[PDB]
């Protein structure tokens, strides 16, 4: 569980401070990750490990981990910084807890596309596919981060680059089977026991670590996202 | 608490200068978290 | 199903105050809007017996 303000406010020119509160079981033992998502497009990584920033993220963002809570700072915000800000952290109970979102609204190259959605019969389901193009799939991990239409994001399952131990969420455990293949860049996720509460996008997110994000509590992150399919079971 | 006191005509509307104790009438129990109050007239 | 059991609340209760609730809990700041998403359920957990 992570506490995050629903929708803050602010004026252009100055700076704001978005905070994310968490217990010592998730933030106190790991590193918080801040993700930025523009309304309409796929999300993207903003701040990883609370100290470094990717090459695409400019110096307009900063993060701190003073205490058991994370603090974001955007010096000199503008109209382009009007996006959704999410907090994510790997808890010591083998799970990946995400935030709620921050509607910071102010009124003044490898493709990771996946597919395999479509409306199906309730109870059962089909397989979820994913693909890429020349990104060394063996040396990187993959995550399943679905996002319901209008709602937030949440982590479903993880597959490591080695292909050994894997982890699922607290609700999708058992009835989900994630696996890979020795062929070109791909990822298979079979779903079972469809309870019709799965209307989301199922983002096939790319990571940078190799093993499962449980032993590597300082390098785990999430690389550029991909265009996901809109699967709507709707019973 | 409640108490009726002579409020014979005086200077413009204000709290008059005079001591008057208030005796309790009802003591109904309650346990609600009350933090606001709204009045109402006929 | 005849013996109910509420779940955690974002605020502490009051002594001598009934806690009848039928809405859906909102984890953090993401309203799940009735449909149970992630970490959002109804505080009507039925006690299991044997």
């Amino acid at each position: 569980v992570l506490t995050q303000p629903p929708s803050a406010s602010g004026t252009p020119g100055q700076r704001v401070t978005i905070s994310c509160s968490g217990s010592s079981s998730n933030i106190g033992s790991n590193t918080v990750n801040w993700y930025q998502q523009l309304p309409g497009t796929a999300p993207k990584l903003l701040i990883y490990s609370n100290n470094q920033r990717p090459s695409g993220v400019p110096d307009r963002f900063s993060g701190s981990k003073s205490g058991t809570s994370a603090s974001l700072a955007i010096s000199g915000l503008q109209s382009e910084d009007e996006a959704d800000y999410y907090c994510a952290a790997w808890d010591d109970s083998l799970n990946w807890v995400f935030g709620g979102g921050t509607k910071l609204t102010v009124l003044g190259e490898v493709q990771l596309v996946e597919s395999g959605g479509g409306v199906v019969q309730p109870g059962g389901s089909l397989r979820l596919s994913c693909a890429a193009s020349g990104f060394r799939f063996d040396d990187h991990a993959m995550h399943w981060v679905r996002q319901a239409p209008g709602k937030g994001l949440e982590w479903v399952s993880v597959i490591s680059g080695d292909g050994g131990s894997t982890y699922y969420a607290d609700s999708v455990k058992g009835r989900f089977s994630i696996s890979r293949d020795d062929s070109k860049n791909s990822l298979y996720l079979q779903m079972n026991s469809l309870r019709t509460e799965d209307t989301a996008l199922y983002y096939c997110a790319k990571d940078r670590s190799y093993g499962p994000p449980d032993v590597f509590n300082y390098e785990y992150g999430m690389d550029v996202w991909g265009q996901g399919t809109t699967v709507t079971v709707s019973s | 608490y409640s108490k009726h006191t002579p409020i014979i005509v005086r200077e413009p509307e204000d709290l008059p200068q005079g001591f008057s104790a208030l005796e309790p009438l009802v003591d109904l129990p309650i346990g609600i978290n009350i933090t606001r109050f709204q009045t109402l007239l006929a | 199903y005849n013996y109910l059991y509420r779940l955690f609340r974002k605020s502490n209760l009051k002594p001598f105050e009934r806690d009848i609730s039928t809405e859906i809990y909102q984890a953090g700041n993401k309203p799940c809007n009735g449909v149970a998403g992630f970490n959002c359920y109804f505080p009507l957990r039925s006690y299991s017996f044997r």
